[PDB]
């Protein structure tokens, strides 16, 4: 709302990375103290530094907070393996009559090399046809990273209805896997000749088709 | 919105507003005929628009009717020493008025708070939001409503059916800052009556000339303000009105 | 200390939600307790803060009079009531603690937080789930490894787990996450990899546990005969 | 963020001649039917000016860091709005108060702050497949910024993002001056039908807004924008396109100029006093027409190039060795 933040920032593991929070002259520039928090995706956020002058118990001394007039700054030294979270700037605003947070910056490395994907197409079974629905599944597994564009075709036109893509999760052998469904009806399932799932991964296009008859 | 809002704040955490890169007129705050008390120390109430400063710090909170005399430099009590201290060099300007029909309701409106107990004195222009239990005795109590431990923050008794000296009074203070900086928020001569065809004296931001103001027939380009002639005399000034 | 909150909870679009905030030990009846929310897509908002000693409410101007937070001194717990839910209430709330101090700033900080309460609301409420068997064909199996499993369709709500032979199968299992649908529903998948020599001797049975619906469907998997 | 380029074959800049260019309003007052002279930073006529190309058909892309002097003259025969904005600074390492006056497709942003200027900041226009319109997506001008004070938003201006290879139809002139810390911008659009060798026409330049920044500027650099169509692979290493543009960079010299004012009050002619003896006669006499006769313009003083000081003939060495 009244507090804006950059969407993303780049840094190197070993240099100094600085961030800024800019607002108005009534919440941060009026004289109120700022509070920085860390939002880790998978646990509750904790307190890092309050007032930009004291150090709580349990936090390292690598975080440095300062207030340069109407803007606050946070500087860190060294990127460890725990900085894959979001940083927010929180200040007490008088116009909103309460505390308001910022936008949030993402600072996580990609670390996602390329690999070769492998798809499998499974037609619906016989018990699923009497349920007045047709779920055409499209499983992709053993690929890296998890950024696959899923498209469907029926040998005469691309399918732009009922298309869904799931987010891939990490496997036990450092791979990704996902599945794509197609909500259809059994009335038109036997009328068409075939169905297919087309995906791409860095130009690699693998095609697999089935036949209902 | 600082004056007219849906609700206000308390005295242990009050609203702090800064006026920067703005221009205002203090003439509409004097002829309102709606304020109860009006005190303005350090500068006369009618000659403060000509002299202007660097910054304007305005704080807004609520207070009872019997404590409006405590907002002044040079006295002791319960509110003016534990919530907001007034220094000796206080050139502020306090404005108070009654709006008992908005910040109170039937059954007991206790939404605003105040601090009653404190360990020692505090520096002026400092906010205190400490919710720690003030220990009176010599033994620690570890946050319990037992003996020798009392909570400093207590509730109000605002009721709209009260008298005059105990109603919620909306009090605001307008303080000025004097540092090594040019004038920002300022009061400039407003706008008098436009007169023409008489032997008048004007000051249009670049000169003080005495003469008449006749209606010309030539239109100037929309980027100039003055105008010279063949004999090198500024005899054409565009009116900024 | 530590603050314990409830787990996941789902409700109806226009009904009331009832969550709680538990405190382990003390230091709860002396400091203010607020509620901070967080939604994926936008920043973090702040509804209001409640003092437990005097029992005085303090909300914000951005939130209207639709949420009420109460406190209790006998068991040191706090409750949250919110009715007339909307489509943007899919977020998580946190039970935070405030510790004031002195200084020129004097801003409210959140030193102690809670666990988290996932409160999501949408259409397509809880109904009976339908699971379907999947069998490999003669064309889908070219070597000595076959792929088969069970698909769960029209299930609600999260979370639902899938076990293979009551947990007797560990190597080769893979659980796929859910996905939002156009109707507001989810669908997952679970496939395994077994040698082709065990398809005629040992059977594979999927068992689904849906603790919010109390439905346990035990179905059979058989290979197709025509291909 | 910014990326680096790849070494390729470029084209050297040429030197052309100006023809009655670099005339603006020297004050903010009105003048009519008067021949008055002033001492301001103007451009001498028939002077040697630099010429830089921006056409693709090859791969001409030169944006050097030129030193900013007291008053510059930036004239561009813009057709499809390729040049977006300009930057200013001294060292460009987030140490001084750099300037950023850019003209985007939404609004003009004049932000004097401490942005991290890279080696070559440039705008990027990507062509969408489903949408048949040129949209800007690669916003690579700076990395980040920590804290600054000045921030101003100008009036909105609509720009065309589609670049062609045809002839130019408009001409835009920009004058940036810095006196007593105040920044001046003189801009006026003038339609013309020419590619090179600017005509001998006359056109004044009116200012829009004065910026009291109160800092010193010694270097300046212009920004160029490229297009990403389906003919190029889309990488900023060796394959790109820039359309067709031509901008002139001139340095204003402190020379007095005689201006002409009609009944309307606009500038009609300009007469120098340090370029031609014929023009020196007209401004010294304060008349645009000269009859027969002899006049005196200035004096001729020969400056000494040597300075000798010889007090003794030979220093007689007393016995000390
Ligand atoms: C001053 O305000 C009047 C009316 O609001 C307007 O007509 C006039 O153009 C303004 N003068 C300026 C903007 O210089
Ligand atoms: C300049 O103004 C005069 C009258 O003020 C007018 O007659 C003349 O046409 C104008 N010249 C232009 C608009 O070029
Ligand atoms: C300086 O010395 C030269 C040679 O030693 C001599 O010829 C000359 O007369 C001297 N000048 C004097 C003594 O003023």
């Amino acid at each position: 709302s009244v507090l804006t933040q950059p969407p993303s920032v780049s840094g190197a593991p070993g240099q100094r990375v600085t961030i800024s929070c800019t607002g108005s002259s009534s919440n941060i520039g009026a004289g109120y103290d700022v509070h920085w928090y860390q939002q880790l995706p998978g646990t509750a956020p904790k307190l890092l530094i309050y007032g930009n002058s004291n150090r709580p118990s349990g936090v390292p001394d690598r975080f440095s907070g300062s207030k340069s007039g109407t803007s606050a700054s946070l500087a860190i030294t060294g990127l460890q393996a725990e900085d894959e979270a979001d940083y927010y700037c929180q200040s007490y605003d008088s116009s909103l009559s309460g505390s308001v947070f910022g936008g949030g910056t993402k600072l996580t490395v990609l670390g996602q090399p390329k690999a070769a994907p492998s798809v499998t197409l499974f037609p619906p079974s016989s018990e699923e046809l009497q349920a007045n629905k047709a779920t055409l599944v499209c499983l992709i597994s053993d690929f890296y990273p998890g950024a696959v564009t899923v498209a469907w075709k029926a040998d005469s036109s691309p399918v732009k209805a009922g298309v869904e893509t799931t987010t891939p999760s990490k496997q036990s052998n450092n791979k990704y896997a996902a599945s794509s469904y197609l909500s259809l009806t059994p009335e038109q399932w036997k009328s068409h000749r075939s169905y297919s799932c087309q995906v791409t991964h860095e130009g690699s296009t693998v095609e697999k088709t089935v036949a209902p008859t | 919105e600082v004056f007219n809002a849906t609700r206000f704040a308390s005295v242990y955490a009050w609203n702090r507003k800064r006026i920067s890169n703005c221009v205002a007129d203090y003439s509409v705050l004097y002829n309102s005929a709606s304020f109860s008390t009006f005190k303005c120390y350090g500068v006369s109430p009618t000659k403060l628009n000509d002299l202007c400063f660097t910054n304007v710090y305005a704080d807004s909170f609520v207070i009872r009717g019997d404590e409006v005399r405590q907002i002044a430099p040079g006295q002791t009590g319960k509110i003016a020493d534990y919530n907001y201290k007034l220094p000796d060099d206080f050139t502020g300007c306090v404005i108070a008025w009654n709006s008992n029909n908005l910040d109170s309701k039937v059954g007991g409106n206790y939404n605003y708070l105040y601090r009653l107990f404190r360990k020692s004195n505090l520096k002026p222009f400092e906010r205190d939001i400490s919710t720690e239990i003030y220990q009176a005795g010599s033994t620690p109590c570890n946050g319990v409503e037992g003996f020798n431990c009392y909570f400093p923050l207590q509730s109000y008794g605002f009721q709209p059916t009260n008298g005059v000296g105990y109603q919620p009074y909306r009090v605001v203070v307008l303080s000025f800052e004097l540092l090594h900086a040019p004038a920002t928020v300022c009061g400039p001569k407003k706008s008098t009556n436009l007169v023409k065809n008489k032997c008048v004296n004007f000051n249009f931001n670049g000169l003080t000339g005495t003469g008449v103001l006749t209606e010309s027939n030539k239109k100037f380009l929309p980027f100039q303000q003055f105008g010279r002639d063949i004999a090198d005399t500024t005899d054409a000034v565009r009116d900024p009105q | 200390v530590q603050l314990v909150e409830s787990g996941a909870e789902v409700k109806k679009p226009g009904s009331s939600v009832k969550v709680s905030c538990k405190a382990s030990g003390g230091t709860f009846s002396s400091y203010a307790i607020s509620w901070v929310r967080q939604a994926p897509g936008q920043g973090l908002e702040w509804m209001g803060g409640i003092i437990p000693i005097l029992g005085i409410a303090n909300y914000a101007q951005k939130f209207q009079g639709r949420v009420t937070i109460t406190a209790d001194k006998s068991t040191s717990t706090a409750y949250m009531e919110l009715s007339s839910l909307r489509s943007e209430d899919t977020a998580v709330y946190y039970c935070a603690r405030e510790n004031g101090y002195s200084g020129y700033g004097a801003a409210a900080n959140f030193d102690l937080w809670g666990r988290g309460t996932l409160v999501t609301v949408s259409s397509a409420s809880t109904k009976g789930p339908s699971v379907f068997p999947l069998a490999p064909s003669s064309k889908s199996t070219s070597g000595g490894t076959a792929a088969l499993g069970c698909l769960v369709k029209d299930y609600f709500p999260e979370p639902v787990t899938v076990s293979w032979n009551s947990g007797a199968l560990t190597s080769g299992v893979h659980t796929f996450p859910a996905v939002l649908q156009s109707s507001g529903l989810y669908s997952l998948s679970s496939v395994v990899t077994v040698p082709s020599s065990s398809l005629g001797t040992q059977t594979y049975i999927c068992n689904v546990n849906h603790k919010p619906s109390n439905t346990k469907v035990d179905k059979k998997v058989e290979p197709k005969s025509c291909d | 963020q910014c990326v680096n380029l790849t070494t390729r074959t470029q084209l050297p800049p040429a030197y052309t001649n100006s023809f009655t260019r670099g005339v603006y309003y020297p004050d903010k007052v009105f003048r009519s039917s008067v021949l008055h002279s002033t001492q301001d930073l103007f451009l001498p006529f028939f002077s040697n000016v630099t010429w830089f190309h921006a056409i693709h058909v090859t791969k001409r892309f030169d944006n050097p860091v030129l030193p900013f002097n007291d008053g510059v003259y930036f004239a561009s025969t813009e057709k499809s709005n390729i040049i977006r904005g300009w930057i200013f600074g001294t060292t460009l390492d987030s140490k001084t108060q750099s300037l950023l006056i850019v003209n985007n497709a939404t609004n003009v942003v004049i932000k004097v702050c401490e942005f991290q200027f890279c080696n070559d900041p440039f705008l990027g226009v990507y062509y969408h497949k489903n949408n048949k319109s040129w949209m800007e997506s690669e916003f690579r001008v700076y990395s980040s910024a920590n804290n600054c004070t000045f921030e101003y938003v100008s009036q909105p201006f609509l720009m065309d993002l589609e670049g062609k290879q045809g002839n130019f139809k408009n001409l835009r002139e920009f004058v940036f001056k810095n006196i007593d810390g105040y920044f001046k911008i003189y801009s006026k659009h003038t339609p013309i039908n020419l590619v090179r060798d600017l005509p001998q026409g006359f056109s004044a330049l009116e200012p829009l807004v004065d910026l009291p920044i109160g800092i010193n500027i010694t270097r300046f650099q212009t920004l160029l924008a490229l297009h990403r169509s389906y003919l190029t692979p889309g990488d900023s290493s060796s394959g790109w396109t820039a359309g067709a543009a031509a901008y002139y960079v001139g340095y204003l010299q402190p020379r007095t100029f005689l201006l002409k004012y009609n009944e309307n009050g606009t500038i009609t002619d300009a007469v120098d006093c340090a370029l031609d003896p014929l023009s020196e006669t007209k401004c010294t006499l304060k008349s645009f027409t000269v009859e027969k006769g002899i006049y005196q313009t200035s004096n001729f003083r020969v400056q000494p190039t040597e300075s000798i000081v010889r007090f003794p003939n030979i220093t007689n060495l007393c016995p000390f060795g």
